[PDB]
């Protein structure tokens, strides 16, 4: 019927005046760019539809080319930023916010998803869809006494737009949008269903990506707690996203990090420091080294919660960029922990991991380790057993990787390398 | 990560 | 100390 028809066919029949022939022509193109593979997304921009199809998002007597032009724009603004700024050339960003208050459910939801493309194309088209005023009407769809009395299907197309309206920096959403948009994005937070859910975090993820007052905006509205429970979750898509989140309020102030601690997240991370998924050992690592520059009553936190041991095995055996975010947290602790703190960590076995990990070829990585080594050093003076420590570091072979590192490439590495040597390895 | 961007069907 | 993404 409307399958495998020719951009010329479909160009012959939206240039018809016949609005049923043009009805035919924007469902055979909707096809089209609905196939499976190689969307001819540039042929149909070139053949000068765009605009015909965005005069047909305007037809209320005739709601199936409403319907089957928003679809077709909707998958030509799926493309690339050429594709979609197309798209919104074309005029479409005031005619789907229009739609958006259409009678007919599945118009709205592709008016939705239209603009989800648009928004999620980068900052600019973000603002404009905003700037068009697309949070009023969109927000107003969720305006519901139970959000389990829309469809799956609407629920997450609109979550997965407001997640795109949070999305993007340089610069972030305007403050009074992400603050009109908040506290819908929180009832979404708390939904039942895991796409919701993941997309919610995802956006929140998005809000706390930035300066310490776009954190206090989200943890002023009272996510961290379902953050936490949301760490918990058995689906990874809900669980990358949250700790995402957690990491990025934990980038915040000692208060805002100590908001995270209050909540419970320290309990989820001997988990999530041994979870299967490298990116999420990663991520959790540098939440815990973001948490180890915090207070000392922060630092006892973690070790309270027995996290001491889970870094030592992180640092001991994990990938290498989770390694580097673990000798980062072991040099975050050392420089702010008390004497006690830094002793229960060689306690813990830091000493051979951190000293092994002093052989790796990144620069950076081993200025960190030698930091930290100078740090319980330092703290090994306060209790007159620097000697002990100097045994232990020649036991576990690393007095020979720093007395290696004297020749490094980086002036750092060998400035500090001799100094350790000539300060507690000299006679 | 890579949704920024959704296609329908 | 704290290092942001
Ligand atoms: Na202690
Ligand atoms: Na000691």
């Amino acid at each position: 019927g409307t399958v495998n028809w020719s951009v010329e066919d479909i160009v012959k029949g939206i240039n018809s005046n016949n609005l049923e022939s043009q009805l035919q022509a924007t469902q055979a193109a909707r096809k089209l760019l609905s196939r499976e593979k190689q969307p001819p997304i540039d042929n149909i921009i070139r053949a000068g539809l765009i605009p015909k199809f965005v005069s047909f998002l305007g037809k209320t007597d005739c709601s199936p080319i409403q319907f089957e032009s928003a679809w077709a724009l909707t998958n030509i603004a799926s493309g690339t930023s050429e594709q979609t700024k197309a798209v919104v050339d074309g005029g479409a960003i005031p005619a789907f916010i229009s739609l958006l208050a259409s009678p007919h459910a599945h118009i709205s939801e592709q008016a939705v998803w239209a603009l989800g493309n648009i928004a999620g194309d980068g900052s600019a088209f973000r603002d404009l869809v905003i700037k068009h005023g697309a949070i009023d009407p969109l927000l107003a769809l969720l305006a519901v006494p139970d959000l389990s009395t829309l469809a799956c299907g609407y629920l997450r197309n609109l979550t997965w737009t407001l997640s795109n309206l949070c999305r993007n920096k340089n610069p972030a959403p305007p403050l009074d949008a992400v603050e009109q948009i908040l506290p819908t994005l929180v009832r979404l937070l708390h939904h039942n269903d895991p796409e919701v859910l993941a997309d919610s975090c995802w956006a929140i993820s998005y809000l706390t990506d930035g300066p310490n007052e776009r954190i206090e905006m989200v943890v002023k509205k009272g996510v961290v707690p379902q953050l936490v429970k949301l760490l918990g979750a058995t689906e990874l898509p809900i669980v990358t996203p949250a700790l995402r989140a957690i990491g990025n309020i934990v980038t915040g102030t000692d208060e805002q990090t100590q908001k995270v601690i209050d909540a419970g997240a320290l309990a989820v991370f001997p988990s999530l420091l041994t979870n299967p998924k490298t990116n999420i050992q990663k991520e959790a690592t540098w939440t815990m080294s973001n948490i180890t520059a915090g207070r000392q009553d922060q630092i006892q936190q973690v070790v309270n919660h027995g996290l001491v041991p889970f870094l030592v095995g992180v640092l001991s055996k994990a990938d290498f960029k989770t390694q580097k975010e673990a000798a980062w947290a072991i040099t975050n602790y050392t420089s702010g922990g008390t004497v006690e703190q830094i002793v229960y960590l060689v306690h813990c076995g830091i000493i051979e991991p951190l000293m092994n990990l002093l052989s790796a070829k990144d620069t950076k990585i081993i200025q960190v380790i030698l930091d930290a080594i100078s740090n319980i050093f330092q703290a090994a003076e306060k209790l007159g057993e620097t000697e002990k420590l100097s045994i232990m570091i020649e036991e576990c072979g690393g007095l020979d990787k720093i007395e290696a590192l004297q020749r490094h490439e980086n002036e750092s590495v060998y400035k500090a390398s001799l100094n350790l040597i000539e300060k507690y390895f000299s006679v | 990560p890579g949704g920024f961007k959704r296609r329908r069907l």
